[PDB]
């Protein structure tokens, strides 16, 4: 009771003050200036018409022009002029054009696009510094590769080695490979990119290779970063369709991904994470070792590892005096970490079933037998016996 | 339930306050774009924006006509073509004469084709096939030529001249490397011997192999040794190909090498772009087929090549045209393959050379334990061993630190078949 | 002079898919294959000489 009040003491006053502070300041900003900056703004608005057609800058020719490719079907030789500089632009950046006669009138985007919006996230990570136990060892391998160059680059220099680039998490479902990456990201306090690899692909053609570029482009602006491209399996060796409407799309999109990962330089400052079911849903060579270090094979919790996962859950639920910690383990045979969480959800539903406010002995025992029954084989001991 | 219940609602209101706080924040951002040196750009900026002088559409020539002999008047003429230089100057039963030539037919990037005239800045020697040309917003007519394609400036990046790679940065003094020397250096020094024998001197080579061997390192190695300038194109890094854009990618760099003497044209990774066509496939492409048709004819044309050598690296020889695989394009074929024990000793010695480690290590000792492998895996053993070494807090990775690193890659191999052997006691 | 104004630049580029030519007195009247009285013409009011482009 006393400490949840202390969270309230810290959060209510500081946070409530912060809203109020923003709200007055929006007025207050205006008042210091009354000419010069106001004037320049005023003529920016006369110059720039309403609406503005979006552009994408392909390239700058150094003579006060450029070439843009726009969602308007023909391309344009546009000029660079009015409240924009030649060096305020870089190629491949998104520009704002004048409706009447296309001209770069400045930038207020700088790689602002919807695919950027999905990718950047302001969400809170689900796990923070391995909240849920088990897989102690595997995290002390992600950390060596990913977290460790960011935190201390010096140690690699004494060693005289180049620092790693990226990790590949793979193997079993229900082992929380996608959640360890979230843990590592919160530990450092890095920039995290939840983009999903499957969100670049659509029926419509020719859109995809833009999207692959934009990932590497944004990641480098906000570096240091951790990039997670989750579920790069779907864009693997496989094909969209066996008829039509996708013969090209997977082929261009994957190839284009390998290229801009290597083309950065061999960096140890923008890490990638590829989350994949297996290497049998991807191409047999990726990009392909010395360059992609390290590879982490997830396999099923062992008796030690699954104990650890379980102890977390059971303590957050009523009672444990009824059926010993050991007696849960003993009854269970080795399975993924989802099966361990599943037994506890079912146990809780069973306490509801009885209409108890205690997880009784009976509830534990049934919940254990249920999961084992899904998920079953018996010809391991049938070949034998 | 007063201890948690009351405190639950209090938790909730704070979160909602925080969501509201973020929408207040993002509705005002940082002012504006106004910059004092581009406020002076505004003086010129009003005049051009209101005038009819931009934008110019990007078009590009796709078809050349000669503007007499075209068949523009159709009165007493026949066919689709005339005399190829006259059509209205030999007859006035058309009732017209015109003296316009090299009119040219452009394509817009909306995929709409138009014939246009010529400006006051244009003459037939400023225009060509494949060259960007700017045309009006409304009624079209060429104003200013723009340089050919989107290739310039993007190609130059890929080209590095005079590599900082020799046969010290390649391990093994392999069989392929000995046949590689014969192709570039030997007919460059002395084209006399080849002439007298009555063989036509090797100048085509295709380096191919599994990934991770270092087919490229060698190719760079000899480029420096022969002391020739190096021109590189990578046809899976450079993916411009659209309607014979990649034929313009090929032409420039080949054309540049040809103006110089003592050169290497290295065409790399041509599995795509100038590679296999996908008409047969479900891809329907024959955009990479223009790149192919150009590449062949550039070679064939260059011949005798004056001791300027055309090299090829491609991963697979399955992605090549059988016209390349006729002699006079490719003459020598080298498959790169797994290095021997000492060859794998050498790739380990270079990796280890960069490291700051204890010197008491012996390179042969480590590579024994190692199986037959790719160079890229031996890069991985040193980088992995580096990570184990800092973790244990040694500033050196001992011989023992590299044996742990070797073992983990192998253990994976065991996981995919079956573990445990008879070699735990033999 | 009226025709030259057209033949002068720019102008659209196209291809011809097929040609369809019918003559006057197709039923009794017209170069079309419809039923209406008179207007025997080459293509002006009674179309039948045509290119599909
Ligand atoms: N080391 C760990 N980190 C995080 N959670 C873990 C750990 N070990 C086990 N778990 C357990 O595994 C459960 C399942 O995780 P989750 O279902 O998200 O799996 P995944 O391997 O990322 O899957 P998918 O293939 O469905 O994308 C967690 O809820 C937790 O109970
Ligand atoms: N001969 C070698 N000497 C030293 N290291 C080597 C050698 N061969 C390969 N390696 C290592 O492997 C890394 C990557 O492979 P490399 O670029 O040499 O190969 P490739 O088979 O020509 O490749 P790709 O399929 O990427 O074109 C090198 O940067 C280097 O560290
Ligand atoms: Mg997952
Ligand atoms: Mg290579």
């Amino acid at each position: 009771t006393r400490c949840k009040l202390k969270l309230l003491r810290m959060e209510r006053i500081k946070d409530h003050l912060l809203l109020e502070e923003e709200f007055v300041s929006n007025s207050e900003i205006l008042k210091p200036f009354e000419k010069k900056q106001e004037e320049e703004k005023k003529q920016l608005e006369e110059i720039r018409g309403n609406p503005l057609s979006i552009g994408t800058l392909e390239e700058i020719i150094d003579d006060d022009h450029a070439i843009v490719t726009s969602p308007t079907m023909p391309d344009y030789y546009v000029s660079i002029l009015s409240f924009v500089d030649k060096e305020l632009l870089e190629p491949g950046c998104s520009v704002l054009l004048h409706h009447k006669t296309m001209s770069i009138v400045g930038v207020l985007q700088d790689d602002a696009d919807p695919m950027v919006s999905v990718m950047k996230m302001d969400k809170s990570p689900t796990e923070s510094y391995s909240d849920i136990g088990g897989l102690e060892s595997q995290i002390q391998e992600i950390k060596e590769s990913v977290e460790l160059p960011l935190t201390h680059p010096e140690l690699y220099e004494e060693m005289g080695i180049k620092p790693p680039k990226g990790v590949i998490l793979y193997g079993a479902p229900g082992t929380g490979k996608t959640l360890l990456a979230k843990a590592v990201a919160n530990q450092t306090s890095a920039t995290f990119l939840r983009i999903v690899g499957s969100e670049l692909i659509q029926k419509y053609l020719g859109d995809g290779p833009r999207l692959c570029r934009q990932i590497f482009k944004v990641a480098g602006e906000n570096a240091p970063s951790i990039v997670f491209i989750d579920e790069i399996d779907a864009i693997g060796t496989k094909r969209y369709d066996s008829n039509s409407g996708g013969e090209r799309e997977i082929q261009r999109t994957m190839l284009e991904l390998l290229n801009q990962l290597d083309g950065f330089d061999d960096r140890g400052d923008v890490k990638v994470i590829m989350a994949t079911n297996k290497i049998e849903t991807l191409d047999p060579a990726l990009i392909r070792p010395g360059r992609i270090d390290r590879k982490i094979l997830f396999e099923n919790p062992d008796l030690s590892t699954k104990k650890k996962i379980l102890g977390i859950h059971t303590s957050k639920m009523n009672l444990s005096e009824d059926v010993n910690l050991e007696t849960l383990v003993t009854t269970k045979d080795d399975l993924s970490g989802a099966d361990i969480q599943a037994m506890c959800t079912e146990a809780g539903l069973l306490a509801l079933r009885e209409r108890r406010m205690q997880v009784t002995a009976e509830d534990f025992k049934q919940a254990k037998e249920r999961v084992m029954k899904n998920k079953v084989e018996e010809n391991l001991e049938g070949l034998y016996l | 339930a007063a201890p948690y219940a009351a405190k639950l609602k209090q938790t909730e209101n704070d979160l909602k306050d925080i969501e509201a706080r973020i929408k207040e924040k993002a509705g005002v951002k940082e002012s504006d774009t106004g910059l004092a040196p581009s406020h002076l750009w505004d003086i010129m900026g009003d005049r051009q924006r209101l005038g009819e002088e931009h934008p110019l559409q990007v078009a590009r020539c796709t078809k050349i006509i000669k503007g007499n002999g075209e068949s523009d008047e159709t009165t007493t003429d026949n066919n689709n073509s005339g005399n190829s230089n006259s059509n209205s100057n030999q007859q006035s039963t058309d009732a017209d004469e015109d003296d316009e030539d090299a009119k040219y037919v452009i394509n817009l990037k909306q995929i709409a084709k138009f014939v246009v005239g010529l400006g006051e800045r244009v003459s037939p020697t400023d225009i060509e096939e494949g060259m960007r040309v700017g045309v009006d917003r409304s009624k079209y007519n060429i104003e200013l030529p723009l340089p050919p394609r989107i290739d310039p400036s993007v190609t130059m990046m890929t080209v590095e001249e005079k590599p900082d790679v020799t046969y010290s940065d390649v391990g093994g003094c392999k069989d392929q490397i000995e046949k590689l020397r014969e192709v570039v250096e030997l007919p460059l020094l002395s084209p006399e011997r080849f002439a007298t024998l009555g063989i036509d001197p090797p100048k085509g080579i295709l380096l191919y192999g599994p990934p991770g061997t270092g087919k490229t390192l060698c190719a760079r190695a000899v480029a420096n040794r022969t002391d020739a300038t190096f021109i590189r194109v990578i046809g899976s890094e450079l993916v411009q190909k659209y309607v014979g854009e990649g034929a313009r990618m090929v032409r420039e760099l080949f054309e540049m090498a040809r103006t110089k003497k003592a050169c290497i044209i290295f065409f790399d990774e041509i599995d795509a772009v100038g590679g296999a066509r996908f008409d047969d496939g479900a891809g329907g492409d024959n955009e990479v087929q223009r790149t192919m048709l150009e590449l062949i004819t550039q070679l064939d044309g260059f011949d005798p090549r004056g001791n300027i050598k055309v090299m090829f690296a491609t991963n697979r020889p399955n992605t090549l045209d059988p016209a390349l695989l006729r002699p006079g394009r490719i003459d020598r074929k080298v498959e790169f393959s797994l290095p021997d024990l000492e060859g794998r000793a050498n790739i380990f010695r270079i990796h280890s050379k960069s490291m700051s480690v204890e010197r008491g290590i012996r390179w042969e000792l480590i590579s024994r334990l190692c199986p037959n492998s790719t160079g890229a895996e031996l890069r991985s053993v040193c980088t992995e061993a580096g990570m184990f070494a800092i973790r244990a807090r040694r500033k050196v990775a001992t011989e023992k630190d590299f044996l742990k690193a070797v073992d983990k890659v192998i253990s994976g191999y065991k996981k995919f078949s079956s573990t445990s052997r008879y070699m735990q006691y033999n | 002079e009226k025709i030259k104004n057209n033949r002068q630049l720019p102008y659209l580029v196209a291809n011809v898919v097929e040609v369809m030519d019918m003559n006057e007195i197709e039923d009794k009247e017209n170069s079309e294959s419809t039923t209406q009285g008179g207007n025997v013409n080459l293509d002006n009011t009674a179309v039948g000489k045509a290119a599909v482009v």
